[PDB]
């Protein structure tokens, strides 16, 4: 139907359950209800968001499911298997992002060499 | 021999490319 | 009907002798069950006459005149530490079981190196353990004085790969001032017991022994080599064109 | 008669009920007891042909196992398109050097 | 959780990075569906459908069919980096040092061409 | 052989429980033994035929029923706090002609006076220290499952998704946190010793599964915390060589190499385009 | 002793049993007969070849054995323990071959540039 | 220890290529210094 939106920002994963509009969302991780107001304050929940701060690959991987408030999670229609590394101050290496870095550096150095070129021709 | 190898490979690339540029500067200051 | 309880301790590779007294009745058959910890009683030997019988490396003997039966074991491995039960009845039914006897076969370890190592807590819970190991295989590890310090009994872990049978006991606590020097104070402690310094050792040449290689690293290293070849060729082109434009 | 080639943590141990006779291939280490032959790691590709007798069962038959691994780690994934790309850019770079020496030697 | 028709499980952690899927049904010919389409036709001796390594980040919808109806989906997701680069002082200093020496070599080259 | 179901079972005081035995070797008559620490095996009932049930040594509160000749289930109509034992099924062919028995794999029961006492095991995996890896060159992971009740765990080590049966010690009997009291809580430990050129990979993955057997879905729960059902609690750890040259620093070294050489290749190609344009303009302006 | 032939090409493993003359050969894997059902295109059987297509490290490894028709299968005493990785479009490439590829590339560049040197000296 | 197609022998081959080219140009520079 409609996939979960896993927005990863830095070392913080925000899951978004796209279905069930208006109703209230509960989250199971490995058949263990999280997202409530426990002592764990690195995990916040919103109207439809799950904000996991300082994600840990070992602990917070595994299954996930959103289900409406007061319903059975075995009657939900959609499960997620999240396994994500995170990395503090770590910009990735896409196929096209690196090409944009290369072309920006090419344009900067081409501009600098044209400045030095016309400077030397003005000294010529 | 296997301590932190790529940094050694690339620094040796660095100070031999610098010496290559200095050799070309020697040709530019001797040949003409 | 009367089996001697209590754990008896036999060194590795020694003939073990157990016996059950039953005086007096007239029983037909005699049989020996072996029960490991947290399993069901498995049968070993089943005889019916007075005398001797041998199966595998075990030996069941029956003494109707002396009115006791006996079990003998040769080449006692450490993997036979178990509760031995003996069973007999009349010809019809109603087996009578003894209370069973704990047999502990502590190994011969042949190269002991006793030490107490602090282990590294894993950021989930507030405990911190001090594993104490190799023991000379004769160290009585008692329980603790407090109610916050726990002690497990000595167990024999059996590495099959390096072929090295070892002894262990683990002490964990939820309190401050629990250091490994003050952890196993209750039990008796042998000599040289290598309490480590808190400063690390950091053998680098032993970390190099564990280095695998994926296919991704192979292909990315070959891409680096290809880019170095292309840099050399295009820089040769550049220096030739600059020498051409400076020669004229 | 299957010779049990057990795979421990990252090693390979040939087990037998009697002593293992090496024939050819990786020699390995006879362990601290006999009847067990270590073959080094698995990623270093241990290969060979080993032979042992059989006691307690099998009536003193003698059997032979061939241990053959291909843990592919001196290997490289390559598309045919990527091989064509490497070859074509190499040819273009060599032609650039050819034109460089051509234009340099013509106008020294 | 094999009731409620969540028949697809993942057996991920492996010696290499190979992600595997498993379906629990009447095992004669398991038919594996990704995203709606068909990708797999599995008989014995095979049990586990592969997804390749986890460096390629296998994602998306997955489900299985046995002799009964289709299973509920499973959104397999991975951000298993194998490209992420930590911004140390050493890597930034190396990038800037290589950039400065490259632009100085090219600057001397341009200044001696158009001198 | 002889099978029986369930393996482990928890139930509140004053509650029936039917536990099944099954025997497909087609022996005739079965018996129920119970075992306590301190008293040995004690007979409960034995059924010599298809329907002919007879009492044993302690039949006090045990309804049996023999209808088929392969099943002889035991029933507990009302429960007691003195019911905590380990139960066993028996199997005999024909009336002392072949005196052998074949016991099943064991069935445990604990009976609490109130179901607020069940807890899940809190599991932690303690990584070794560098003192071992220098001194003995072998590493000992230690798992601690603390705080559960009743004693219904099955601890197991999984290395890269497959179990290990070589190098694992586990306590046969768990401790208690307060040994003087009655409704205490248990603590179980485990040791995985591993050659220390296997722990130093960052590729190997070690985890301590604990199969807790407890309540089910058909039982009421009016207490504030989560309902402690039959489940799996485990903790993981990657292997970690702290100081040295593993295969992650090398990953980032080769990634920075690819960045610098794509940048330098862009530099050199743009300088080639500049000098080729200068050569072409000079060859136009000479001809 | 004449070993089994194992030839691994991409995701295709070809096994060859030399020790029997043949004309009726059967292959067994982990106590199961393999090949010869007129289904399973991935598992092909030949005169003395076994073609495991889309070989899988986790599910096809173990003990392979050839035996002629007429021989009972537990009488054979030469077993192959096969374990192999099956990366697709992925070939074996050792280090000395890569060293020779780089040196041959250098020799081709130096040879072509010396050709350009002499054929510009002739002008 | 398993590098495979990962040795430092390959980066040191490329650095040996740069070293041999540097040796050739330094030797010819010193022969120019001999020449006058």
């Amino acid at each position: 139907q409609t996939p979960y939106k896993v927005s990863i920002s830095g070392t913080t994963v925000i899951l978004t359950c796209p279905q069930y509009p208006g109703s209230e969302i509960l989250w199971q991780h490995n058949d263990k209800n999280i997202g409530g107001d426990e002592d764990d304050k690195n995990i916040g929940s919103d109207e439809d968001h799950l904000s996991l701060k300082e994600f840990s690959e070992l602990e917070q991987s595994g299954y996930y499911v959103c289900y409406p408030r007061g319903s059975k999670p075995e009657d939900a229609n959609f499960y997620l298997y999240l396994r994500a590394r995170v990395c503090e101050n770590c910009m990735e290496m896409d196929v096209m992002s690196v090409a944009t870095i290369v072309i920006v550096d090419i344009c900067i150095t081409g501009g600098l060499l044209l400045l030095v070129y016309y400077w030397s021709k003005n000294r010529k | 021999f296997g301590l932190l190898d790529p940094k050694l490979c690339y620094l040796l690339d660095g100070i031999l490319f610098i010496y290559g540029v200095i050799l070309t500067a020697l040709f530019l200051r001797v040949k003409f | 009907v009367e089996q001697d309880p209590g754990p008896l301790s036999v060194p590795e590779g020694a003939i073990v002798s157990l016996n059950c007294t039953y005086s007096n009745s007239a029983f037909q058959y005699f049989m020996w069950y072996r029960q490991y910890s947290r399993k069901g009683p498995e049968l070993l030997m089943y005889t019916y006459s007075s005398g001797n019988k041998e199966d595998g490396r075990f030996t069941a003997q029956v003494d109707k005149s002396s009115k006791y039966i006996s079990l003998f074991i040769r080449d006692s491995q450490p993997s036979d530490s178990a509760t031995y039960l003996c069973a007999m009845s009349k010809g019809y039914s109603t087996l009578t079981f003894g209370k069973g006897t704990m047999l502990l076969v502590s190994p011969d370890i042949q190269n002991p190196d006793p030490a107490v190592y602090q282990l590294r807590d894993s950021k989930s819970s507030d405990k911190s353990v001090c594993l104490f190991t190799d023991f000379d295989s004769q160290t009585n590890v008692s329980q603790s004085k407090d109610s916050d310090v726990y002690i497990t009994d000595k167990t024999v872990l059996d590495m099959r790969s390096m072929d090295f049978k070892s002894n262990s006991a683990v002490a964990w606590s939820n309190k401050s001032d629990f250091a490994c020097a003050n952890a196993f104070n209750n039990s008796i402690i042998p000599e040289d017991t290598f309490f480590p310094s808190p400063e690390s050792s950091c053998d680098v040449k032993l970390v190099e022994k564990s280095f695998e290689t994926d296919t991704n690293l192979n292909f990315q290293n070959l891409s680096v080599i290809g880019f170095r070849i292309l840099l050399l060729k295009v820089a040769g082109f550049n220096l030739l064109m600059t020498l051409r434009l400076w020669s004229s | 008669f299957k010779i049990p080639i057990e795979e421990l943590e990252d090693r390979v141990f040939v087990n037998c009920n009697t002593s293992i006779t090496w024939v050819e291939g990786t020699v390995g280490t006879l362990l601290s007891d006999i009847t067990r032959l270590d073959l080094g790691k698995r990623i270093l590709d241990p290969r060979g042909i080993y032979r042992c007798n059989g006691t307690d069962i099998y009536k003193d038959k003698e059997s032979t196992v061939q241990v053959h691994y291909r843990m592919c780690q001196s290997c490289v994934e390559l598309d045919p398109a990527t091989v064509a790309g490497i070859i074509v850019t190499d040819v273009i770079a060599t032609l650039l050097l050819a034109l460089g020496v051509f234009c340099f030697a013509g106008h020294e | 959780s094999i009731k409620g028709n969540h028949l697809v499980k993942v057996y991920d952690y492996q010696e290499d990075g190979s992600v595997l899927l498993t379906c629990d049904a009447e095992a004669k010919n398991i038919t594996w569906f990704k995203d709606g389409k068909m990708i797999g036709f599995l008989t014995e001796d095979k049990k586990k459908w592969n997804l390749g390594s986890n460096a390629k980040d296998p994602r998306g919808m997955y489900q299985c069919k046995g002799s009964q109806n289709k299973s509920k989906p499973l959104q397999v997701y991975y951000r298993m980096c194998q490209n992420c680069i930590e911004l140390n002082a050493a890597t930034i200093s190396g990038f800037l040092f290589a950039e400065i020496v490259s632009i100085f070599v090219l600057a001397v080259g341009v200044y001696f061409i158009a001198g | 052989g002889v099978t029986q179901t369930p393996k482990f079972q928890v139930l509140k005081t004053g509650q029936s429980m039917t536990l099944q035995c099954a025997q497909d070797m087609n022996h005739e008559y079965m018996s129920w033994y119970r075992q306590d620490p301190g008293m040995g095996l004690r007979l409960i009932h034995y059924s010599v035929g298809a329907g002919i049930t007879d009492q044993g040594e302690v039949p006090n509160g045990y309804n049996v029923s023999r209808s088929t000749t392969e099943d002889f289930p035991l029933r507990l109509l009302s429960a007691a706090p003195s019911q905590t034992s380990v139960y066993f099924c028996a199997s005999r062919r024909r009336q002392g002609a072949s005196g052998e028995q074949y016991f099943g794999p064991g069935t445990r029961l604990t009976v609490t006076e109130d179901l607020k006492n069940v807890f899940p095991p809190e599991v932690a995996v303690f990584e070794p220290s560098e003192a071992e890896i220098s001194h003995t060159q072998k590493a000992t992971l230690v798992c601690l499952a603390t705080g559960f009740y009743p004693d219904h765990v099955e601890l197991s080590w999984w290395v890269n998704g497959k179990e290990v049966h070589s190098g694992v010690s586990t306590d046969p009997q768990p401790l208690k946190e307060q040994p003087a009291l009655n409704d205490s809580r248990y603590c179980l430990s485990s040791r995985l010793r591993v050659s220390a050129t296997f722990w130093q990979n960052p590729r190997n993955h070690f985890r301590c599964q604990v199969q807790f057997y407890g309540l089910s879905e058909n039982d009421e729960w009016t207490q504030d915390r989560a309902k402690p059902v039959t489940q799996i609690v485990s903790a993981e750890a990657w292997g970690r060589a702290d100081c040295g040259f593993t295969s992650e620093s090398y990953q980032q070294g080769v990634l920075s190499a690819t960045i610098l050489y794509e940048i330098l290749l862009g530099k050199a190609t743009l300088y080639a385009v500049l000098v080729s344009a200068l050569v072409l303009m000079a060859m136009v302006k000479r001809k």
